[PDB]
């Protein structure tokens, strides 16, 4: 059924040029126009435009003529969208769609900087002693100083749901990101679970894995 | 160029109320307008199509109202998984304007912080930094506030708090606050305090350790 897989994130450049693209499985791509969206941080999204593949219809919403140009390939599937003298300004999430009403994809996220990619450093969170304060203890990971967004963080290889929290990343004085993913387990259960915190920074291929 | 706009912006409202959003648009879509509930770093999901048609997997306490101009989504008895943006998109006559954005927190009542304060992590101090990490872990509203004591020095300035989206299922927040000092700042004092102040708490309480 309906799939739509986008590139993951890509940190460019300033004025220079990225190309996302969407890949879409389980239908027949040449009947639907793909459209496209950018959302910036805690914000509304605007549309771009729309590339039907097959009649090679394509319309932009007019402030994104220029700096966006839609274009697809009829045989993998594939619209792409390629934004054009990168800026800060550029810097947001951009999805694609389905139809008018359909299925969006996942999202891909633009940093657009200057600075350089820094996989992250994962520090452990244990507390000092038991007993601080219910029979609830908490253990996590500091993914500190890395750039670009976005870091994945996830417990005991995907097995541990119940309890965690992953905060959202922050900025840091150095403009490099920080987060930290805490557990809340009760005291009882010291020794019951080992807890391994995975880290995934997908921009620098940094793939960790802490035990607490 | 047709603008929608989206009233209101912010809903606070209990679990079981009755929630209406609308949204207008500048001139008239002939209900081609489609509802989408996005929640915290995801992909929007279908509501409702054609102004007034539910989408394949939405639940019956969703409903689309409107016509001309004037378009709504109503959830009736609301529940602890309706928080998230909600956003509407009119697809008559290109561009294809988005709304403002409606953000839902469901209410609850008082829950108050369970602390939490953790050392920093040698590795890390053999890194020439040390950051100490306070956890106020599942309370509601969200506004609580954290003060640092690093001896018994107020230290205001060098910390920084992120927080949770509310969770789906009991509707609390969680917060860290990472208080940052050199490796030197942080081995020239004993006691790291996070002290936490929420309406909820009776009388505030505050965590420490030592070195």
């Amino acid at each position: 059924q309906v799939q739509l897989q986008q590139s993951d994130a890509e940190l460019v450049k300033p004025g220079a040029s990225v190309k996302i693209s969407c890949k879409a499985s389980g239908y027949t791509f040449t009947d639907h126009a793909i459209h496209w969206a950018k959302q910036k941080p805690e914000q509304g999204l605007e549309w771009i435009g729309y590339i039907s593949p097959g009649n090679d219809d394509i319309k932009y919403n007019e402030k994104f003529k220029g700096k966006a140009t839609l274009t697809a390939d009829k045989s993998s599937s594939t619209a792409y969208m390629q934004l054009n003298s990168l800026t800060s300004e550029d810097s947001a999430v951009y999805f694609c769609k389905r139809s008018y009403y359909g299925h969006w994809g996942q999202g891909t996220t633009l940093t657009v900087s200057s600075a350089s990619t820094k996989g992250p450093s994962v520090f452990p969170l244990a507390p000092c002693s038991r007993s601080t304060s219910e029979s609830t203890a908490a253990l996590g990971c500091l993914v500190k100083d890395y750039f670009p967004e976005p870091v994945t963080v996830s417990w005991n290889s995907g097995a541990l749901t119940s309890g965690v929290h992953t905060f959202p990343a922050v900025l840091q004085s150095s403009g490099l990101y920080s987060l930290s993913s805490v557990v809340t387990v009760p005291s009882s259960s010291l020794g019951t679970k080992t807890y391994t915190c995975n880290v995934d920074h997908k921009p620098s291929n940094t793939k960790v894995d802490k035990r607490v | 160029d047709i603008q929608m706009t989206q009233s209101p912006a912010s809903l606070s409202v209990s679990v079981g109320e009755t929630v209406t959003i609308t949204c207008r648009a500048s001139e008239n879509i002939y209900s081609n307008l489609a509802w989408y509930q996005q929640k915290q770093g995801k992909s929007p999901q279908l509501l409702v199509y054609a102004a007034t048609n539910l989408a394949d997997g939405v639940p019956s306490r969703f409903s689309g109202s409107g016509s001309g101009t004037q378009y709504s989504l109503k959830i009736n008895s609301l529940q602890s998984e309706d928080f998230g943006s909600y956003y509407c998109q009119h697809f008559w006559g290109t561009p294809y304007t988005f709304g403002g954005g409606t953000r839902l927190e469901i209410k609850r009542a008082d829950a108050a912080p369970t602390v939490f304060i953790f050392p920093p992590s040698d590795e890390q101090l053999k890194s020439g930094t040390a950051s100490v990490v306070c956890l106020l872990n599942n309370f509601y509203p969200r506004e609580a506030k954290v003060q640092w004591k690093v001896d018994n020095a107020l230290q205001s300035g060098n910390s920084q708090e992120s927080v949770t989206e509310q969770d789906s299922k009991d509707s609390t927040y969680s917060l860290s606050s990472t208080l940052t000092l050199s490796k030197a700042d942080y081995e020239k004092h004993k006691v790291y305090a996070c002290e936490v102040t929420h309406q909820g708490l009776s009388s505030p309480v505050t965590k420490s350790f030592n070195r």
